[PDB]
C-alpha cells in the first residue's frame, strides 16, 4: 500500500459528497453548506473573469476552481492530527507548479508564436540595456516556475513540523516537574494559536495560488 | 563529535536572528491601521480583515526562521 | 511533519496526476455547471 | 443538476496536458535515478 | 483654473435625473456681460 | 455641532460622525477631531447625527472643523436622490464635448463630475 | 566538554540579538497611537483594543526568540 | 569530517538571516494597502491584485534564501 | 579556559540585542512630541499611554540585559 | 578539507544578499499603490514603470544568489 | 589565561555595538522636537522637559551596553 | 595555501553583503519617481530621464561591490 | 602575548560599528533643522540652540564608542 | 604567511560591506531630487547642482570603503 | 604572524563604521533639496546650515576610517 494513494482516495470521496450530498434536495434557496461554495464560486468567477479577461476566462474557471479546492481540501486533511500529509510529499505540489509553468510556456508560444519572447521585451529604453531587460525578465519568468510551488510547500511543511516539535517539547516539559503540567495549558494555547494560523495560511494559499497563476495566465493569454 | 554538537547549539542562535524582521513587520501593519482608522473612522469594517491578513503573512516568514532554529537546536 | 527522501516519487506522482485529471473532468462537466444551473434557474424565475 | 456538459479539454487544456505527460515520463526517470540509492 | 470656477462648473453640472426647481436652475444659469474698463477705454461688454 | 450650508438653503445648520471627500482623500470626522481646514472636493457625503444617517450628493465646498467643534461645512449645492438617468445621458454628451473644448477645463471638470456620478 | 558548554553560552548570546526587532516594533505601534489619537481624540475607544492587539502580536515574535535563548541557557 | 557537517549546519544558520527582509517587506505592502483604501475606498478592488503581487514577489527572495537553508539542512 | 572565555564573548553578543530597545524608546517619544505639537491638548490622556509605551520598549532590552547578567556574573 | 568547509560557509554568507531585494520590491509596490490611490488614474503609465523598478530591485538579490550557487555547487 | 584576556578585549568591542541604537534614538527625539516647535512656535516650554525625558530614557539603554563593556574591560 | 584559498572564498561571501544596500537604493529612487509623477501628472517627461540617471548611480555602487566579490571569488 | 594583542585589535575593529549610529544621528538632527526651518521660517533663531544641543548628544554616544576603541589600542 | 595572505583576503571582504551605505545614500539624494522637482517644478536649475553635490560626498564615503579594500587586497 | 594578520582583519572591521556617516551625508542633502523646493527662499540661510551638518555627519565616518588607518599602519 501507498499512504499517499490512500489519502488521495479520501480527498476524492470528500469532493464527490461536496457536490452531490451538499444540497441533494436541489433547492432553489440552496442548502446551507452549499452557500459557502457558491460565494467561493462567485469570488473566483469574478476574479478569473477579471484577471484572465479573455473569452477563455470561464474556460479556465474549472481549472482554477480545482486549483482552489485541491489546496483548500488538502490543507484541511493534512491538518488533521492523525492524518498523513500529501503535502509532505512536496514533489507532487512542486511538480504541479512546474507542469503549469511549462503549460504556460507552451500556451504562450502557441498563442504568441516565437514572438512570445517579446513579452520579455517590456519597453523602449536606451540601446545598451534593451537586451538586459530581456535577461532579467526571463530570469523572473522561470523564477515564476519555482516560486509558486515553494511558497505553498513552505507554509504547510513548516506548520506541521513546527507544531510537532513544540508539542514534543511541551510533552516532555509536562513530564519534567509535574507542577508545570499543572497549569501546562498556556503552552497548549501557544500550539493552538499556531494551529489556527496553519488553517488560515492554508486557506490563504489556495486563493493566493489561484490569483498568482491567474496573473501568469493574464500574461499568457494576451501578450503583456 | 563534540564539534558537531557544539555546531548545533551555535547554529540555532544564528537562525534566531531571522525572527526580528517579522517582529518589526507586525508593528508596521498595526501602525498603519491606527493612523488610517483615525483618518476615516469607519473604514475599519473593510480594513480590519486586511490587517489580520497582513499580520499572518509577515508572521509566516518569521515562522520559517523559527522552524530552522528548532531544527538546529532540538533536532 | 517528519519526512525522508522517497524514491517512490513516480508511484506517488502517478496517483497525484490521476487525481487532478479526475477532478478536472468531474468539476468541469458535472458539478460546476450544476452551480451555473442554480444561478441561471434563479435568474430565469427572476426574469419570469 | 449532475449532468455532463462537454468541455473540449483537448484544445482548451491541451498545453497543460502535454506538460503533464512530459513530466510523468521525466519523474519516472528521476525516480529511477534516485532509486539507485 | 480658479477654485471657485471649478466648483461653479461642478455645481452647474450637478443640477442635472433632472427634477430641479427654477431657482436651482437660475443659480446655475444666468446671462450677463462684463464690460472691462481702463485707466477710461472700455473693452466691450463680453458675455459673462 | 455642524453647520452645513448652501447659499439659498441649509442642510444641517450634535452631529456625531460625518464622512467627507476632501483634498486629503477621504476623511471621517467623529465627535472631537482636531480642528482642520480642508477644501472639500466635489463629493458624496454622509452625515450621521446620532445613528441617523443622511446621504447627500454635494457639489464640493470647503470644510473646517472650528476649535469650538462647530463643523463649518460650506458647499454650493446638493440630497443624493435629487442629483439622481437623464444625468447619465447628459454626461455622455458632455463627454463628447471634451473632445473639442476655459471651456476645455470645464469639460474636463464635467468628466470629473461623471466620475462623481459613477460613484452613484 | 568545554567546547559544548561554551557553545551553549555563545549561542545564547546570538539568540538574544533577535529580541531587538520586537523592541522597535512595539514602539512603532505606540507612535501611531499617539499621532492617531492626537488627530482624532474620540477614535481612541475603538482604536485602543486594536493597539493592545498589535502590541501582543509583535511581542509574540519576541517570546519565541526569548524561548530559544532560555533553552540554550537553562537546557 | 566533523568540520564538513558543522560547516553545513552553520552555513544553514547564516542563510536563515535573509528571511527577515521579506518579513518586513510584506508588512510595508500592507501598510500601503491600508493607506490606499482609507484615502479612496473604491481603489480597493484594483489594488487587491497589485498588493498580492507585491507580497508574492517580496516573499520570493526569502524563499530562494530558504532553499539554500534546505539544501544544507536536508542535504 | 574555554568555558569562561565563552561566557565573556557570549555576553557581548547579547549586548547587541539592547540597540533595538533604545531606538524603540525614541520612537514613542518622537510621536509624543509630534502628537503634542499637533493637538496642543492631547497631553492628559496621552501621558499614562506614553509611560506605558516607554516601559514596554525598555522591557525588551531588560530581558536581553537579564540574560547578559546571567552569563557575565553567574 | 578546510576549502570544502569554506565554500559551504561562503555560500551561507552570500545568501543574505537576497534580503535587500525583498525589501526593495516592497518599496516599489508600496509606491505603486500610493500613486494609484492618489490619482485614481496614473496607473496606465505607472504600472510599466513599476515593473521595471521591481525587476531591478529583484536583480540585485539575484546577483547575490548567483554568487551563492557558484560557491555552493562550485 | 591568554584566552580569557582575549575574550574580554574582544567582548568589550562587541558590547560597544549596542550603543549605536541609543545614538540614533537621541537624534530621533531631537528631530521631533524641532518639528513640533517649528509647528507651534510656542509648544517648546512644555515640550522641552518632555524631550529631555525621552532623551534620558533612550540614553539609559546605551548606558547599559556601555557598562557591560566596562565590566569586561576594567574587570 | 588551503587557508589562503579558504579566505578567498570566505572573503567573497562577506563581500556579497555590501550589495543589499544598493538594491534597496534602486527601489528608493523608483518610489520617488512614482510619487513625483503622482504629484504633477506632468513632470514625467523631464523626470523620467532624470530617474534613469538616478537608477544607474544607485545601481553602480552595487557593481563596484560585485566586482570586488568576483575578484575575491574567481581571483 | 600574540593572542591578547590580536584580541585587542579585533575588539577595536568591532567598536567602530557602535559609531555608525552616531554618523546617521547627526544627519537626522540637521535634516530636522532644515525641514523645520523651511516649514516655519522664523523659528530658526530659537531652534538653532536646541539643534546644537541635540547634535552634541547624538555625537556623544559615538564619542563613548570612540574612546573605548582608543583604550583597546 | 598563509595566515597573513588569508587575512588580506578576509579583511578586503569586510571592507566591501561598507559600500552598502553608499548604495542607499545615492538613492536618497536622487529620491529627494525627484520629490523636490515634482514639488516645485522650476526649482530644478538650482537644485540639480545641489543633487550632484550630495551624490558626490555620499559616494566618496563609499569610495573610501572601496579603497581600503583595494589597499588590503592589491596592496 | 597572528598579530600582523589581526592588524589587517581589524582594519577591515574598522571600515564598517564609515557606512553610517555615508547614509547621513545623503540625508542632510535630501533635507536641503526638500526645504529649498518647498520654500524656495529658505536657501540662503539653509545652505550654510546644510554644509555644517554635512561636515559633522561625515566626521563620525572619518573617525572610523582613522581607526582603520591606525590598524593598517600599526
Amino acid at each position: 500500500l501507498t499512504t499517499f494513494s490512500l489519502y488521495t482516495i479520501i480527498v476524492l470521496l470528500v469532493i464527490t459528497s461536496l457536490y452531490t450530498l451538499t444540497n441533494n434536495n436541489n433547492k432553489i434557496i440552496g442548502s446551507r453548506w452549499l452557500i459557502s461554495q457558491e460565494a467561493i464560486y462567485d469570488t473566483i468567477m469574478n476574479m478569473t473573469k477579471g484577471q484572465i479577461g479573455g473569452k477563455n476566462w470561464g474556460l479556465y474557471f474549472p481549472m482554477i476552481f480545482t486549483l482552489f479546492m485541491f489546496i483548500f481540501i488538502a490543507n484541511l486533511i493534512s491538518m488533521i492530527p492523525y492524518s498523513f500529509a500529501l503535502s509532505a510529499h512536496l514533489v507532487f505540489i512542486i511538480s504541479l507548479s512546474i507542469v503549469i509553468w511549462l503549460g504556460n510556456t507552451i500556451l504562450g508560444l502557441y498563442k504568441h508564436g516565437w514572438v512570445f519572447f517579446s513579452l520579455f521585451v517590456p519597453a523602449g529604453t536606451p540601446l545598451p540595456l534593451v537586451p538586459l531587460l530581456v535577461i532579467i525578465e526571463t530570469l523572473s519568468y522561470f523564477a515564476r516556475a519555482i516560486s509558486l510551488g515553494l511558497r505553498l510547500g513552505s507554509n504547510i511543511l513548516a506548520g506541521h513540523l513546527l507544531m510537532v516539535i513544540l508539542a514534543g517539547l511541551t510533552f516532555n516539559f509536562m513530564l519534567i516537574n509535574l507542577f508545570t503540567l499543572v497549569f501546562g495549558f498556556v503552552p497548549l494555547a501557544m500550539i493552538l494559536a499556531i494551529m489556527m494560523l496553519e488553517f488560515a495560511i492554508g486557506i490563504i494559499q489556495g486563493y493566493v495560488w489561484a490569483i498568482l497563476t491567474a496573473s501568469y495566465l493574464k500574461d499568457a493569454v494576451y501578450l503583456h | 563529535m563534540q564539534l558537531v554538537l557544539a555546531a548545533k547549539y551555535i547554529g540555532a542562535g544564528i537562525s534566531t536572528i531571522g525572527l526580528l524582521g517579522a517582529g518589526i513587520g507586525i508593528a508596521i501593519v498595526f501602525a498603519a491601521l491606527i493612523n488610517g482608522v483615525s483618518r476615516n473612522p469607519s473604514i475599519k469594517d473593510t480594513v480590519f480583515p486586511m490587517a489580520i491578513l497582513g499580520f499572518a503573512l509577515s508572521e509566516a516568514t518569521g515562522l520559517f526562521c523559527l522552524m530552522v532554529s528548532f531544527l538546529l537546536l532540538f533536532g | 511533519m517528519p519526512q525522508l527522501v522517497p524514491f517512490y516519487f513516480m508511484n506517488q506522482l502517478t496517483y497525484g496526476f490521476l487525481l487532478m485529471i479526475t477532478l478536472l473532468i468531474l468539476f468541469s462537466q458535472f458539478f460546476l455547471p450544476m452551480i451555473l444551473r442554480l444561478y441561471v434557474s434563479r435568474l430565469f424565475i427572476s426574469k419570469l | 443538476m449532475l449532468k455532463r456538459f462537454p468541455t473540449p479539454i483537448l484544445k482548451v487544456y491541451w498545453p497543460f496536458f502535454v506538460a503533464g505527460a512530459a513530466v510523468y515520463y521525466g519523474m519516472s526517470k528521476a525516480a529511477d535515478l534516485s532509486s539507485n540509492t | 483654473i480658479s477654485y471657485a470656477a471649478y466648483l461653479n462648473v461642478a455645481a452647474q453640472a450637478i443640477r442635472s435625473t433632472e427634477l430641479q426647481t427654477a431657482s436651482v436652475l437660475n443659480r446655475s444659469q444666468t446671462d450677463a456681460f462684463y464690460t472691462q474698463y481702463k485707466n477710461a477705454s472700455e473693452p466691450t461688454p463680453i458675455t459673462k | 455641532k455642524l453647520q452645513f450650508a448652501l447659499p439659498h438653503e441649509t442642510l444641517y445648520s450634535e452631529v456625531t460622525q460625518v464622512n467627507l471627500p476632501a483634498k486629503s482623500g477621504r476623511i471621517g470626522v467623529l465627535a472631537n477631531h482636531v480642528p482642520t481646514v480642508e477644501q472639500l472636493l466635489p463629493g458624496v457625503v454622509e452625515v450621521m447625527e446620532g445613528s441617523n444617517s443622511k446621504k447627500f450628493f454635494i457639489s464640493g465646498g470647503f470644510a473646517t472643523v472650528q476649535p469650538d467643534s462647530q463643523l463649518c461645512v460650506t458647499a454650493i449645492e446638493a440630497p443624493l436622490e435629487s442629483f439622481s438617468e437623464n444625468i447619465k445621458n447628459l454626461l455622455a454628451e458632455a463627454k463628447k464635448n471634451v473632445s473639442s473644448s476655459r471651456e476645455a477645463a470645464e469639460a474636463a471638470i464635467q468628466v470629473e463630475v461623471l466620475e462623481n456620478l459613477q460613484s452613484v
